[PDB]
RNA sequence: GCGCCGCUAGAGGUGAAAUUCUUGGACCGGCGCAAGACGGACCAGAGCGAAAGCAUUUGCCAAGAAUGUUUUCAUUAAUCAAGAACGAAAGUCGGAGGUUCGAAGACGAUCAGAUACCGUCGUAGUUCCGACCAUAAACGAUGCCGACUGGCGAUGCGGCGGCGUUAUUCCCAUGACCCGCCGGGCAGCUUCCGGGAAACCAAAGUCUUUGGGUUCCGGGGGGAGUAUGGUUGCAAAGCUGAAAC
RNA sequence: UUACGGCGGU
C-alpha cells in the first residue's frame, strides 16, 4: 500500500544523519540505482558498476559514465562544443 | 505608515510572539 | 571574382526586387552585409592573378 | 428609422445579410452543372464543395477545394442548375 | 477617480508588454507607456554647414543624418519638458503639434 | 457560445425552406441507399459519407430522399460501429495529445489542453449512456484508449 | 525537427495497415535471399556489422536500404507495435510510394 | 574578460569631487578569441492565449480560434459546493553555469546627522535543469452565459462580389493595391438610448414602470486578516478565521 | 548642490 509519504528511498537511514542531509541524499539514490535505456541496444538494461562505469546487461557493453547518473551534464555540453568546434574551422 | 511596511512590522512580530510560545511550552 | 563583381551595381538585390514581386512588392532590397568565414591557405599567384589585367 | 417594414424587405436588403438573420433563412450555395471540355458527362458538383472531385469517363480532376466556394480547375462548362 | 480612459497606457488585448528602459535615467517603464521620440538629426550643427563644405574634397557632398530614437519615462519627459501639462478637455486628442520646421 | 474557448462565432450551415427533391434530381431512393451501403463499406463514417455525395452526387440531404438519415440506414441492418463518431474522434485526439505529452513532459499547455478534451469525453459518454447507446459499465480508462481507435 | 518526418513514418504507419512487411532480422534476412523484399529499414541503433551484412545483400538483390533517423525503439513505435525493431522488410506496399520515393 | 600590436598620459565618475584604474603602460584605435546574458530599430491603442504571459532564422510535433459548409449527432446545454490543472516577480532545495546587473556588505561623497538618494566595488540573486511555494495595483480595480437597444470612421482574420492599376504576366490562375458587403475580434470617435452621487458608461442601458439563468462575496471606522483550533509547506508562509475592547 | 520643524482651544 502507501508506505511513506516524504522519505521514500531513504527511509532505511532511520532517524539518523539529519533531514536535510537525507533529502539531499535521496535525488543521489534514486539517479545511481536506476536502470538507464541503453544507447546502443535500446534496453533498458544500464546498471551502475564502481563509480564512474555504467554496463549492460545484454551487448555486454561498459560504458564511462557519470558518478552518480549516467549522463553528466558537464559532458553533454561538452560533447556539444566539440562536435561544433570540429565542423566550424575544419581545422 | 504605509500598508506594505504595516504588514512586514507584524510579519515580523507574529513570527517572535510565534517563537516565545515555542519556548514556553 | 564574379561573385564580387556582381555586388559593385548590387544585381543580387536587384535579381531578388524582380522574382519576390508577385508575392509582396518590396522596395528596398540590399545585400546588406558580406562577411568572410574561410580563406583557401593563400596561393600566392591568385592574389597576383588580381593585379595583373 | 421607425418605421422600417420588416416583413417585406427588398430583395436587395435581403441579398446583402447572413444566410442566417434573415427573414427567412436560406443557403448561399447552389449546385451547378460542370462539363469538362471534351466528354459527354454532366457533373453535378456543389458550389462549396470540398474533395478533389474525380469523373467517371475523363477521371481528371474538375475543381480545387478552397476555404469558401470550390474553383474549377481549367476552364469548363459552367451553368447554376434549378 | 479614473484620469485617463487607457491608463495611460497603449494595451488593449494583452497583459504585458515589453519593459523597455528609459534613457536619461535608466528606469525601467512598459514599451507601451513610453514617450518615444525619434531624432532624425543632421549630424553637421546647421551653423557648421559652410566650414565643412569649404573644406570638403567635393562641391557637392549629402551629409549624412544622426537618427536617434529617445524614448523617455513620463518622469523626465515632463522635467525635460517632451510633454506639457493639458488642460481637462484638450487633453482629449492625438494628434501630435504641427511641425513648425521654418 | 463554443464550450472550452471563449470564441462566440456564428457558422453553422443554413438549410432552405424547401423539404423537397430537387427537379432536375433524376435519381431514386433507394439508389442513394445502395450507395451508402457501398462506400460505408469503404471504411466510411456518416459524416463523411453525405459529404462525397453533396459534392458529387447533388443529394442534398439524405433524409430529403430517403426520408431517413445517414446513421440510421447504417444502424438499420448492422454495418454502423460500436462507438459513436463523435465519440471516436474525441478519444482519437486524446490519445494523440497524451501521446505527445509523454515526451514533451514539460509542456504545460497540452497538459491543460488534454484536460479539457477529456472533460469532453465523459460529458458526451454521460450522454449515451442515458439513451443506451453505449453499455452503462463502459468507461474511458486511458490504458486501454488506443485499443479503441484504429 | 518541424515538419518533415511524416513523409517516411506516416508512409511507415499506413503500410502497416494496408500492405504486407516482416520484422526483425533473421525474417527479413529470408525475404532479402528469396526476391520478395522491396525496401528494408533500418534503424539508427542497430550494431555496425548487421548494417553492413544488409546493406551487402541489398546489393545483392538490388534492393534500397533506407536509413530511419531514429532508435530501434523509436521505430516500433513508428510501426505501431509495442516491440523494439532494428530491421523492417516491406514485402508489398499497400497503396503508397516509399519504394517511388528517394531510395 | 584575455591575447598580439599602434601611439600617447591620463582615464573614469560627478551638481562639484573623491574612493578606483594607470609608464609591470590605463583609456583610445586595429585584428582575433572565449564565455554568459539578451533578441534593438521593424513594434502599432496590432496579434495570439483560460489567465500568468508570448518577438532572431529554419526546422519532429501536438493543439486552437474565427470563417466557409444544402456534412453528421439530435438536447447532448449554462453556471457551478466538494475536488483538481495552470499560475509574473521575489523566495526555498539540489546540480550546472557565472557576462552584465546587483538586495546584504565594505568604501567615497552629500548633510546638523545619512544606517538614504549620488559614486566606486560586490555577496545572495538574475541564466539553465529538476522539485517546491501559490501570491501581486494577478486591474478593464468591472464574474460567466443569453437576448435586446443609435450612428460613424477604421483596423485584424476568414468568406463573397466589383471598375480599374501592377507582377515571370509576351494572355491566364494566384498575389500587391483600389470599392463594397458578411461573420468574429481588438479598440476608437460622436450622441439627451438610457442610467448614475457624479466623475463617466453603447454598458456601469433595458430598475419603485423593481423578477432572463446561475456562482462568488459586501453591511460604519478601528481591533485585524489579529488571537486561537484545524490544514498545507523543508522554510518563508498560504488557506479558513473571531472576540473582548 | 543644500532647503528641517511651527503647543491646545477659538
Ligand atoms: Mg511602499
Ligand atoms: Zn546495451
Ligand atoms: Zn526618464
Amino acid at each position: 500500500a502507501k508506505r511513506t509519504k516524504k522519505v521514500g528511498i531513504v527511509g532505511k537511514y532511520g532517524t539518523r544523519y539529519g533531514a536535510s542531509l537525507r533529502k539531499m541524499v535521496k535525488k543521489i539514490e534514486i539517479s545511481q540505482h536506476a536502470k538507464y535505456t541503453c544507447s546502443f541496444c535500446g534496453k533498458t538494461k544500464m546498471k551502475r558498476r564502481a563509480v564512474g562505469i555504467w554496463h549492460c546487461g545484454s551487448c555486454m557493453k561498459t560504458v564511462a559514465g557519470g558518478a552518480w547518473t549516467y549522463n553528466t551534464t558537464s559532458a553533454v555540453t561538452v560533447k556539444s562544443a566539440i562536435r561544433r568546434l570540429k565542423e566550424l574551422k575544419d581545422q | 505608515m504605509r500598508a506594505k511596511w504595516r504588514k512586514k512590522r507584524m510579519r515580523r512580530l507574529k513570527r517572535k510572539r510565534r517563537k516565545m510560545r515555542q519556548r514556553s511550552k | 571574382k564574379e561573385v564580387v563583381n556582381k555586388l559593385i551595381p548590387d544585381s543580387i538585390g536587384k535579381d531578388i526586387e524582380k522574382a519576390c514581386q508577385s508575392i509582396y512588392p518590396l522596395h528596398d532590397v540590399f545585400v546588406r552585409k558580406v562577411k568572410m568565414l574561410k580563406k583557401p591557405k593563400f596561393e600566392l599567384g591568385k592574389l597576383m592573378e588580381l593585379h595583373g589585367e | 428609422p421607425l418605421a422600417k417594414d420588416l416583413l417585406h424587405p427588398s430583395p436587395e436588403e435581403e441579398k446583402r445579410k447572413h444566410k442566417k438573420k434573415r427573414l427567412v433563412q436560406s443557403p448561399n450555395s447552389y449546385f451547378m452543372d460542370v462539363k469538362c471540355p471534351g466528354c459527354y458527362k454532366i457533373t453535378t458538383v456543389f458550389s462549396h464543395a470540398q474533395t478533389v472531385v474525380l469523373c467517371v469517363g475523363c477521371s481528371t480532376v474538375l475543381c480545387q477545394p478552397t476555404g469558401g466556394k470550390a474553383r474549377l480547375t481549367e476552364g469548363c462548362s459552367f451553368r447554376r442548375k434549378q | 477617480t479614473k484620469k485617463r480612459r487607457n491608463n495611460g497606457r497603449a494595451k488593449k488585448g494583452r497583459g504585458h508588454v515589453q519593459p523597455i528602459r528609459c534613457t536619461n535615467c535608466a528606469r525601467c517603464v512598459p514599451k507601451d507607456k513610453a514617450i518615444k521620440k525619434f531624432v532624425i538629426r543632421n549630424i553637421v550643427e546647421a551653423a557648421a554647414v559652410r566650414d565643412i563644405s569649404e573644406a570638403s574634397v567635393f562641391d557637392a557632398y549629402v551629409l549624412p543624418k544622426l537618427y536617434v530614437k529617445l524614448h523617455y519615462c513620463v518622469s523626465c519627459a515632463i522635467h525635460s519638458k517632451v510633454v506639457r501639462n493639458r488642460s481637462r478637455e484638450a487633453r482629449k486628442d492625438r494628434t501630435p503639434p504641427p511641425r513648425f520646421r521654418p | 457560445g463554443r464550450m472550452h474557448a471563449p470564441g462566440k462565432g456564428l457558422s453553422q450551415s443554413a438549410l432552405p425552406y424547401r423539404r423537397s427533391v430537387p427537379t432536375w434530381l433524376k435519381l431514386t431512393s433507394d439508389d442513394v441507399k445502395e450507395q451508402i451501403y457501398k462506400l460505408a463499406k469503404k471504411g466510411l463514417t456518416p459524416s463523411q459519407i453525405g459529404v462525397i455525395l453533396r459534392d458529387s452526387h447533388g443529394v442534398a440531404q439524405v433524409r430529403f430522399v430517403t426520408g431517413n438519415k445517414i446513421l440510421r440506414i447504417l444502424k438499420s441492418k448492422g454495418l454502423a460501429p460500436d462507438l459513436p463518431e463523435d465519440l471516436y474522434h474525441l478519444i482519437k485526439k486524446a490519445v494523440a495529445v497524451r501521446k505527445h505529452l509523454e515526451r514533451n513532459r514539460k509542456d504545460k499547455d497540452a497538459k491543460f489542453r488534454l484536460i479539457l478534451i477529456e472533460s469532453r469525453i465523459h460529458r458526451l459518454a454521460r450522454y449515451y449512456k442515458t439513451k443506451r447507446v453505449l453499455p452503462p459499465n463502459w468507461k474511458y480508462e486511458s490504458s486501454t484508449a488506443s485499443a479503441l481507435v484504429a | 525537427t518541424k515538419k518533415s518526418l511524416e513523409s517516411i513514418n506516416s508512409r511507415l504507419q499506413l503500410v502497416m495497415k494496408s500492405g504486407k512487411y516482416v520484422l526483425g532480422y533473421k525474417q527479413t534476412l529470408k525475404m532479402i535471399r528469396q526476391g520478395k523484399a522491396k525496401l528494408v529499414i533500418l534503424a539508427n541503433n542497430c550494431p555496425a556489422l548487421r548494417k553492413s551484412e544488409i546493406e551487402y545483400y541489398a546489393m545483392l538483390a538490388k534492393t534500397g536500404v533506407h536509413h530511419y533517423s531514429g532508435n530501434n525503439i523509436e521505430l516500433g513505435t513508428a510501426c505501431g507495435k509495442y516491440y523494439r525493431v532494428c530491421t523492417l522488410a516491406i514485402i508489398d506496399p499497400g497503396d503508397s510510394d516509399i519504394i517511388r520515393s528517394m531510395p
